[PDB]
RNA sequence: GAUGUCGGCUCAUCACAUCCUGGGGCUGAAGUAGGUCCCAAGGGUAUGGCUGUUCGCCAUUUAAAGUGGUACGCGAGCUGGGUUUAGAACGUCGUGAGACAGUUCGGUCCCUAUCUGCCGUGGGCGCUGGAGAACUGAGGGGGGCUGCUCCUAGUACGAGAGGACCGGAGUGGACGCAUCACUGGUGUUCGGGUUGUCAUGCCAAUGGCACUGCCCGGUAGCUAAAUGCGGAAGAGAUAAGUGCUGAAAGCAUCUAAGCACGAAACUUGCCCCGAGAUGAGUUCUCCCUGACCCUUUAAGGGUCCUGAAGGAACGUUGAAGACGACGACGUUGAUAGGCCGGGUGUGUAAGCGCAGCGAUGCGUUGAGCUAACCGGUACUAAUGAACCGUGAGGCUUAACCUU
RNA sequence: AAUUCCUUGUCGGGUAAGUUCCGACCUGCACGAAUGGCGUAAUGAUGGCCAGGCUGUCUCCACCCGAGACUCAGUGAAAUU
RNA sequence: CACAGGUGGUCAGGUAGAGAAUACCAAGGCGCUUGAGAGAACUCGGGUGAAGGAACUAGGCAAAAUGGUGCCGUAACUUC
RNA sequence: AGGACCGAACCGACUAAUGUUGAAAAAUUAGCGGAUGACUUGUGGCUGGGGGUGAAAGGCCAAUCAAACCGGGAGAUAGCU
RNA sequence: CCCGGCGAGGGGAGUGAAAAAGAACCUGAAACCGUGUACGUACAAGCAGUGGGAGCACGCUUAGGCGUGUGACUGCGUACC
């Protein structure tokens, strides 16, 4: 049915959806490139782009917020100092999902996630 | 002659007036009168597919030049 | 009332404490009431100098609904409880001379010239 | 077209007094009745946020005396006569629901000051 | 439930006829290269619209 | 006489002078742009083909495109046609809009049906929910038996069971027009229009006496 | 070698010997009303208690509380409660074991749908070249009920009290359908508050987790407990029935010839799916007007050249939905996420200044943060290729092309 | 009457109500003093009746989350015949 | 059967709390192996409710509801 | 002191939801009672089938009980299918 | 010697009388699942059999209206113990 709706709940309870998204985004800011399922990859896109939005300008509350949604120290140092001025000049679409194919372990439809200006990348293998 | 049938709905036996058979699909008085003279299911479908009546006196086998027949 | 049975509060000086709805009025093959419905009450208590006594069967009207009440602009007056003033069982208008608790502003008509114009509260 | 949810903003009136939750106010209205036009008032505390485009209303709770009553007066209603702001009281909530059963000295909040 | 009789082997085959694996309608190649594709997804060399994907 | 293909666009509780409010549904009126206006000059056929609307229609097929190209040239939304009465129609630049509703008190309303997903078992037919207790066999909700016994030995036709809607029309018939309002182009109808919001409709003047 | 029982709900279905509106005779029927009374399956046809339970008794609704069948509808649905009740024990009887159509206490039904039906849905083929678009009606169902009072109408008629229908009318009740603004409901995709431990090096502050931790508000959607509302004017063929004109029977007579009238049923009108209607439909809109080798040739087989219109896979995904199909639509693109203006939410964002006995509050901040809906923005991802589809497409009478 | 062939006894009470429950009567089933009687506090995962707390079991149903169904991938039974 | 079954002895850290109730947690064990997706019926688990308050059913009944400590105030019956 | 109590650990399972081609030898989740005792209970031992042993259900006696298991009688017998 | 992860399984090359004896190897049914051909299945129905039979492949038909196999279609028609 699902009429006049949007967006996604995927595979579990709010705490798991929050915890998984923290895991997956915490891993994004350090690894630059990830792969996940297409519904999941969209929720990842939708989590990270508002964190970048807070980070365009320095502002102690917008730094506090960024530390509240993803409470890891590696992302808040990367945000604002490195990653703030980089995406400063766009207003939405700081990242793109590239529809890479199906999942090898079963078949769940998958996307690679890749920053908008990302051109430097590891050439090392993935499984 | 009120053509009793029970297609699948609603309380009552069902029917259609004698006037329906002439006012609407005007062939139908002769058609479901010769119908009952043909054998069981399939063969009676194979015999039937040769008869046509139309609405009446506007017939369209002009080019075939039809053999007239008196009863 | 809304279910079969349904006890509610007494709203007039005719009896005392609580009273039990026996039927909804103002139709049949009804399980549920609207807001503007006329209720049927039996008295399970009464007061010795009231208009009535225990186990007399009467007609009545709603003066509060805990669900809330509406008609002219569709905006509700929503109350803290269900409440009923008894009518006369055949000749209409309330039986009691006093109201107890709040009232609506939808009862403001020729046929209630006694019961919404009183002073004790919520005028 | 572009009208969907837009028609709520178009209808919405602009000559409407400013507000915060717990603001007390007074709705004056008519009784209308059988042969006579007379007026009448209600004062108390507003228990709820308004702003519903055209459907915007003052949701007063009286809760002064007696048992609790909430009254909803629609702002756009032609039989609404006059609106004074009066006192501007505090709650630090969108809603005042915990004061429903208490009617004794509950609708008389203070000016909030600096 | 159960069944009446052991059913004929033509039945078992009609019952599977819509559930059979369906044709791919040919394949893709790149509009701008001689590299092979996977249709409207990205190859092992990142090829669809360049960049890079899938460095395994 | 024909219908107006509308759009479901708005719903409003609107005030009137008398201290009474009317829930109403708001249909934006577009003008009919004719295609060819087909008449019974040719065969036994009588209906007038209308496009009330437009789309970007960058992906459409050539049999659909030449159809708008001979019409009112508006890359049309789609093709609707209507049976008609009271003589043949004025065939060019005809532009049927708010005037159709100037004397019409009550309308039929021909929907695009209702788009409620599955609709289906128990809900669509508003049946009871079985007891949720008592250790009822692998069963907390069931619709009820669809036949009787061997004596008929079947399930009769037209029973309320399962399925999706199939999105046909659904006509309420003879619900009131409150008002028509020109130059702003608002047709206020008092009852509901079928489907969710943003849907297309036909609102055609009533058939019924 | 299993055709297996009672009562009720949900869900039903069929017979009319009709509960009621409706049309009509008689009346010891003035009119009214009732007594008597025929046609009629079309439609509506109430609830709580005690008991295993229909029926009962009692309280109660409405204008109203129907008639009959269905493995005495429906345990590969439900209560399996009673009925067998093994155990116990009351009451009862016999030396006793054990019993009771007297009784009291709790205590068990199992089957994933093969063929078959039903409802919803796709796949394969065919309507004579192909493709896409609207669409007509052969056919077959939906809706069909029924109170109230105003007028009609205080009038015919009657001693007097009194005194009706059709039609217009608003409105209730049942029934049916849509719907989400209004009023509630929920809203693990939005905001806030808060207990505890564990954590951000540590605190001020803040965060993982505890059923969505607990708790209060909540958009859009969806939804009834809320919302709008048909239930129809008119037509034919009639029924019972009033006749006229008239015979069987010089006449008389509702009838037989003849002609006016006479019900919601029935043929319809109002609603909807519908050309596989093989007797295969019209009408609109697009496009393809090359060649040889061989055989049973209205033709088929095989090949070079070569395939439009269109389609499908695939793709993001929807105001469409199990899957599909349907639909927007793939840079020609607002499809979807970000992001910006706007709908509608919440309750004053971290830091800092300041007051205070500290918790904490207050000015910066009517703050900040914000989901589905609506419009923008190409910021971003949908190579947008190849492929299936082909070169104008039957015989034969009549009509036409020098025919 | 946890007992009554008749019988759902009669009447009062509770009650929207009362075949059950409780009290009184005899027009007394086959009641009746160790398969004991009258009567009682404590005690029970112990029965019936009542109104109130409270609750989606229901009136009357709506929506959310998740594993199955269902979608995609893997492996792959059974009652029966 | 790596069966949500059954099974004796010993040792004993934290906040609130009566404690070894019970939410979490220090050392430690350890992911009871299909997954992801659909915001379909429905089945099972898990969550909520306007107004009523078992009215559903032979039958309150697992969800939901009682529950702790300090203090006032405290019934008919009692072998206290 | 206590054949007392609310209650884990420890043991049971009155009732309720579910399960019933379950994960299950009625287990699970929630209400619930024994645990300061006629409780919970480890080790070693014993009585042998109309026989044992029973605070009683004609209970339990090697995943089992109103008739255990095996080896001979045995090709019981069948008036019967 | 070919294929594949070092795998499993098969083939080629080469052995023997024989692998249509390839290591579970004796020749080898029937159930069993699948290929290839003919001809059939979209005016189309029930014990699937009997009777009538267009059509179509093969048999120099020895052409003398046939044989073989299939078979649109359809008259008639109720398994065995």
């Amino acid at each position: 049915m699902r009429h006049r709706k949007s967006g996604r709940q995927l595979n579990r309870n709010s705490s798991h959806r929050q915890a998984m998204f923290r895991n997956m985004a915490g891993s994004l800011v350090r690894h630059e490139i990830i792969k996940t399922t297409l519904p999941k990859a969209k929720e990842l896109r939708r989590v990270v782009e508002p964190l970048i939005t807070l980070a365009k300008t320095d502002s102690v509350a917008n730094r506090r917020l960024a530390f509240a949604r993803t409470r890891d120290n590696e992302i808040v140092a990367k945000l604002f100092n490195e990653l703030g001025p980089r995406f400063a000049s766009r207003a939405g679409g700081y990242t793109r999902i590239l529809k890479c194919g199906f999942r090898a372990g079963d078949n769940a439809p998958m996307a690679y996630i890749e920053l908008v200006d990302r051109s430097e990348k590891a050439e090392a293998a993935a499984e | 002659k009120v053509y009793y049938h029970h297609t699948g709905h609603i309380g009552g036996i069902k029917q259609a007036t004698f006037e329906e058979m002439i006012a609407r699909r005007p062939e139908r008085v002769i058609e479901i009168a010769v119908k009952g003279m043909l054998p069981k299911g399939p063969l009676g479908r194979a015999m039937f597919r040769k008869l046509k009546v139309y609405a009446g006196n506007e017939h369209n086998h002009a080019a075939q030049q039809p053999q007239v027949l008196d009863i | 009332m809304i279910q079969e049975q349904t006890m509610l509060n007494v709203a007039d000086n005719s009896g005392a404490r609580r009273v039990m709805c026996i039927k909804v009025l103002g139709g049949s093959h009804r399980r549920y009431a609207g807001v503007g419905d006329i209720i049927k009450i039996t008295i399970k208590e009464a007061i010795p100098r009231g208009k009535v006594k225990k186990g007399d069967v009467l007609k009545a009207v709603v003066v509060r609904t805990k669900k809330g009440v509406r008609r002219p602009d569709g905006s509700v007056i929503r109350f803290d409880g269900n409440a009923c003033v008894l009518l006369n069982n055949n000749s209409e208008q309330p039986i009691g001379t006093r109201i107890f608790g709040p009232v609506t502003r939808e009862l403001r008509s020729e046929k209630f010239m006694k019961i919404i114009s009183l002073a004790p509260e919520v005028l | 077209s572009n009208i969907i949810k837009q028609l709520e903003q178009e209808q919405m009136k602009q000559d409407v007094p400013s507000f915060r939750p717990g603001d007390t106010v007074e709705v004056k209205v008519w009784v209308v009745e059988g042969s006579k036009k007379r007026l009448q008032a209600f004062e108390g505390v507003v228990i709820a946020i308004r702003n519903r485009g055209l459907h915007s209303a003052f949701t007063v709770r009286k809760i002064s005396n007696g048992e609790g009553v909430e009254r909803v007066f629609q702002t756009h209603s032609p039989v609404v006569d006059s609106i004074s702001v009066k006192r501007r009281g505090a709650v630090r909530k969108a809603k005042l629901y915990y004061l429903r059963e208490r009617t004794g000295k509950a609708a008389r909040i203070k000016e909030r000051l600096n | 439930a159960v069944q009446q009789n052991k059913p004929t082997r033509s039945k078992r085959g009609m019952r599977r006829s819509h559930d059979a694996l369906t044709a791919v309608t040919s394949l893709s190649v790149d509009k701008t290269s001689g590299e092979k594709h996977l249709r409207h997804h990205i190859t092992a060399d990142g090829y669809y619209r360049g960049r890079k994907v899938i460095a395994k | 006489m024909i219908g107006l293909v509308g759009k479901k666009v708005g719903m409003t509780r609107i005030f009137t002078e008398d201290g009474v409010s009317i829930p109403v549904t708001v249909i934006e009126v577009e003008a009919n742009r004719v295609t060819q206006v087909k008449d019974l000059a040719n065969d036994g056929y009588r209906a007038i083909q209308v496009t009330t609307g437009a789309k970007k229609a960058n992906r459409v097929t050539k049999p659909e495109a030449g159809h708008f190209a001979k019409a009112g040239v508006e890359a049309g939304r789609g093709l609707w046609e209507f049976r008609l009465a009271e003589g043949e129609e004025f065939t060019v630049g005809q532009s049927i809009s708010v005037e159709l509703f100037a004397d019409v008190k009550k309308v039929d309303v021909t929907g695009t049906s209702k788009g409620k997903g599955f609709a289906g078992t128990v809900k669509r037919w508003n049946f009871r929910t079985q007891d949720a207790t008592h250790g009822n066999s692998l069963s907390h909700r069931v619709p009820g038996s669809i036949g009787q016994n061997q004596t008929p030995g079947k399930v009769f036709k037209g029973k309320k069971m399962a399925g999706q809607m199939g999105n046909e029309r659904v006509t309420v018939q003879s619900l009131d027009v409150v008002r028509v309002d020109a130059e702003r182009n608002l047709l206020l109808v008092k009852g509901a229009v079928p489907g969710a919001t943003g849907s297309d409709l036909i609102v055609k003047p009533a058939v019924k006496a």
